RNA sequence: CCGAUAGUGAACCAGUACCGUGAGGGAAAGGUGAAAAGCACCCCGGAAGGGGAGUGAAACAGUUCCUGAAACCGUGUGCCUACAAGUAGUUAGAGCCCGUUAAUGGGUGAUAGCGUGCCUUUUGUAGAAUGAACCGGCGAGUUACGAUUUGUUGCAAGGUUAA
RNA sequence: UACUCGGGAGUCAGACUGCGAGUGAUAAGAUCCGUAGUCGAAAGGGAAACAGCCCAGACCACCAGUUAAGGUCCCCAAAUA
RNA sequence: GGUUCGUGGUAGGAGAGCGUUCUAAGGGCGGUGAAGUCAGACCGGAAGGACUGGUGGAGCGCUUAGAAGUGAGAAUGCCG
């Protein structure tokens, strides 16, 4: 049993028991998440929604909040001594799914 | 107070190095354009 | 218990690139049959790296009492020395560069 | 992060008939050259080979629309110089009709080393009969 | 007082050779051949991660492509009918289950079917 | 009739491929049972064919 | 104020070596160790040079000897490579091999998409226009006295001294 | 947004495209003017490649969505509508 | 701290800063190992800054100010 749900502005599928990292979210560590956009819940049956399944929900647990690991963005154009440097951190949070309603 | 001078703000500031890298604007050709009597050095008019 | 033995020639005045060429024959085989490559090798380099492999043994069974007839040619490699810089006079007042290279000669012997 | 990836040797390739009688040239060329390349499967990877392999048979009736039996030709140089040769499609078909569906087909591949192994998988015959019998091969429908 | 130009020009540029690390030749080796490979790789780098959206979306469309014309239909109609019918899955998720659960897929052609037929 | 472009490590080292030398033809003598040349007088007991020379 | 390409041309047998018929021009070159205690003796070798032993805190401090970077030259090995068309990378990615400043980790990479170096000068350069063999050190808006404008501070119809 | 006063500038080799003229032959990627655009100083998508043509102006990250010019048989995403 | 409008860029104007040598005062560490040098998968929006380990064998940071022989990839640049 899986759902589809929608959050940071795309979509994710979501299992028990499982692991997934989206974007920054309120609530500190240990607090419980819940989504209410769910698009499609499989498993044995199939709800559909139109576009959301009505009154599915999904619960989760906050684990970590942080930021990736650390890049380095660079342009130049050649000939016109133009460079520009700059570093970029994304903040992520990390969630733990415990139930899907 | 020996360790603790501060000037009055606004008083004093840091000077200008010019041909010092592009990423300060005065690089390459120093603030003088390009390839005129007055890009050359010791280069310009009389006053009138 | 050491199980190895080293000798080293250094600032010998052949050419690096010279002396390279013969090492790479004697690497990985035995004293015995080392040795008699080197004796039948027609090269400037063959009698100076024969008294280096010579002398490995002769402090591989002095100094740490090893059997001559177990011995392998386990590491042999040349090294860069020293340049002699001289000169050679061309034509039309010109003079060219000229190097006299040396070399460093080193030889291991071990157990098989 | 979650998207799935095809690895050589997991998808299974299957064994094509196709009969090449009265249907054109290029029409033909274009659907066959879909099934090598695996575009009609969904476990398609750019980089990893999940087609089937194809057998023609008939290629000796294959159909040339208005006057390309004469009109078209095919040219081929040898590097040497003036050494440009050139042939008819129809003469081509009655006497090299493999060559013909090879020519065509293999320029409807990529033209790399992947699509390069993509032609070493099409097997085609002038006649009636072919001999692959032992991988019992399917009949496929043009569509 | 002389400022003599020491211990700060070689931790500088050696900085960048360890940017180099593994490129061919002295493209890891010297400073001038390897400053203006790491230029270029960030160059590369920062329109890449544009194709990269791009690069994605035309997998994920040749793949609910291939799923659609297993059920008589084309990517294009499949596409009208679940955005007129409704459903709001992207094209990340409609390929995710045309290849590990090609049954609820489909169900959502099922849909999409339907709602071109009033 | 001068280099346009200087040669890489890869392609000098590649060239090199053909610049060794070749194992000597050497062979355990039948009297003193020590390495000799085929077709050459033994230089340590001086015998070749099994007659000293 | 400098600290051995600096500071006198010259920190060292320097106006020397060397160059010129001559007037004249004119370098490079500092550092063993606290103390020579500068390796008795043995082995290979004609010797040079090594391997032990010994002195020493240290000999990987052994007579350009404190420290010892880069170019350049080698030995060993983990991954890849002999049907392939390449500004050498970047994005996707199997397989194999490892295990960190512990975190959506490290090495190499079959295969697929995209991709004509840096600088200068130009309407316009990948340019078949110019410069650079590579590495290292050195190498270009400063100072004095006046003018003008802005900011700061003290006093204010007054302010300020020069020698 | 304008205007006034003061400190600091660079520029005075321009190019093509559409329209209106001269010189030329109602030639030129010609030359010289008026007018609008783009390049110069502009990346991104389309014209196979292709400064000046068409669409459209890059603060950074995303394995999200809708559209522009141009396209939907294969190379190559989308109608063998 | 909010709301709105913005954030391509050559010559060029304006602003805020990083880093080097020396000086003054405060406060420090170092033969239980300083500067330098080598390696690393750490930190900051950039210039840049730490930590750990190997070599080295005696000096060196930090804070607030001040002063400059102040930062090189190109000059058919000088020297090695
Ligand atoms: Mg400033
Ligand atoms: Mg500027
Ligand atoms: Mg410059
Ligand atoms: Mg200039
Ligand atoms: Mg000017
Ligand atoms: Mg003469
Ligand atoms: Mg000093
Ligand atoms: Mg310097
Ligand atoms: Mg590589
Ligand atoms: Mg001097
Ligand atoms: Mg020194
Ligand atoms: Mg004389
Ligand atoms: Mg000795
Ligand atoms: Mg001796
Ligand atoms: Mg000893
Ligand atoms: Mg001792
Ligand atoms: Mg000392
Ligand atoms: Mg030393
Ligand atoms: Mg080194
Ligand atoms: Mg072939
Ligand atoms: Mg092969
Ligand atoms: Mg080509
Ligand atoms: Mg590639
Ligand atoms: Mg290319
Ligand atoms: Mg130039
Ligand atoms: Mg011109
Ligand atoms: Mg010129
Ligand atoms: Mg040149
Ligand atoms: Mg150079
Ligand atoms: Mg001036
Ligand atoms: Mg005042
Ligand atoms: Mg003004
Ligand atoms: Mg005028
Ligand atoms: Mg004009
Ligand atoms: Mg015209
Ligand atoms: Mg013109
Ligand atoms: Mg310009
Ligand atoms: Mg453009
Ligand atoms: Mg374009
Ligand atoms: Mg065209
Ligand atoms: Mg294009
Ligand atoms: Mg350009
Ligand atoms: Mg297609
Ligand atoms: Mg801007
Ligand atoms: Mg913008
Ligand atoms: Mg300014
Ligand atoms: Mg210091
Ligand atoms: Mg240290
Ligand atoms: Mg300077
Ligand atoms: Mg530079
Ligand atoms: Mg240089
Ligand atoms: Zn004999």
């Amino acid at each position: 049993m899986y759902a589809i749900i929608e959050t940071g502005g795309k979509q994710i599928k979501v299992e028990a028991g499982q692991e997934i990292y989206v974007e920054k979210l309120a609530g500190e560590v240990g607090d419980v998440v819940t989504f209410d956009k769910v698009l499609f819940v499989g498993g044995d049956s199939a709800k559909v929604g139109v576009p959301f399944v009505d009154g599915a929900t999904v619960t989760a647990k906050v684990e970590k909040q942080g930021r990736a690991k650390k890049l380095t963005v660079y342009k130049y154009k050649p000939k016109k001594n133009y460079h520009k440097k700059q570093g970029h951190r994304q903040p992520y949070t990390k969630l733990t799914i415990d139930a899907i309603n | 107070k020996l360790h603790e001078l501060k000037p009055s703000e606004g008083s004093r500031k840091e000077r200008n190095r010019v041909g010092r890298g592009t990423g300060s604007g005065n690089g390459k050709t120093s603030g003088r354009g390009h390839k005129g009597q007055k890009a050359r050095s010791g280069g310009g008019v009389r006053l009138g | 218990e050491v199980t190895s033995a080293k000798a080293v020639a250094k600032t010998v005045r052949i050419a690096p690139r010279k002396a390279r060429i013969v090492i790479d024959l004697i690497r990985g085989k035995q004293v015995g049959e080392a040795i008699a490559i080197l004796k039948y090798t027609p090269r400037s380099a063959s009698p100076i790296i024969e008294k280096v492999l010579k002398s490995a043994i002769a402090n591989a069974e002095h100094n740490y009492d090893l059997d001559i007839n177990n011995l392998v040619v386990e590491e042999a490699f040349v090294d860069e020395g020293p340049t002699l810089k001289r000169f050679r006079p061309r034509a039309q007042g010109r003079a060219s560069a000229i190097n006299k290279r040396t070399s460093h000669i080193t030889v291991v012997v071990s157990e098989v | 992060r979650t998207t799935y990836m095809a690895k050589p040797g997991e998808v299974e390739r299957k064994w094509y008939v196709i009969d090449a009688t009265g249907v054109s040239l290029g029409r033909l060329s274009s659907e066959v050259a879909s099934i090598l390349r695996g575009k009609n499967k969904p476990q398609f990877t750019p980089h990893i080979d999940t087609g089937d392999f194809v057998i023609i048979i008939n290629a000796g009736k294959i159909g040339l629309t208005g006057k390309k039996a004469t009109d078209k030709i095919y040219y081929r140089h040898s590097q040497y110089p003036g050494g440009l040769k050139s042939r008819t499609a129809g003469e081509m078909r009655t006497n090299n009709p493999e060559k013909l569906l090879e020519l065509s087909i293999k320029g409807m591949l990529p033209k790399n080393s992947l699509g390069r192994q993509l032609f070493k998988k099409l097997h085609v015959y002038g006649g009636s009969e072919h001999e692959h019998a032992a991988q019992k091969p399917e009949v496929y429908e043009l569509r | 007082p002389r400022v003599k130009g020491g211990t700060v020009t070689r931790k500088r540029r050696k900085k960048i050779v360890k940017l180099a690390k593994g490129y061919y030749g002295s493209k890891h080796l010297l400073f001038k051949v390897a400053n203006q490979a790491v230029m270029k790789s960030y160059q590369y780098a920062y329109r890449d991660r544009r194709q990269k959206k791009r690069d994605f979306r035309r997998l994920w469309i040749a793949r609910i492509n291939a799923a659609a014309r297993m059920q008589d239909l084309s990517y294009s109609k499949l596409m009208h009918g679940l955005k007129l019918a409704g459903i709001d899955i992207n094209r990340k998720m409609l390929a995710d289950l045309a290849v590990n659960d090609i049954a609820s897929f489909n169900t959502l052609a099922d849909s999409a079917k339907k709602a071109l037929a009033k | 009739a001068v280099p346009f472009r200087r040669t890489s490590k890869a392609k000098k080292r590649k060239r090199r491929t053909h610049v060794k030398l070749q194992l000597p033809g050497m062979n355990e003598c039948s009297n003193c049972g020590e390495y000799r040349l085929s077709h050459h007088v033994c230089p340590e007991c001086g015998q070749y064919d099994g007659k000293d020379v």
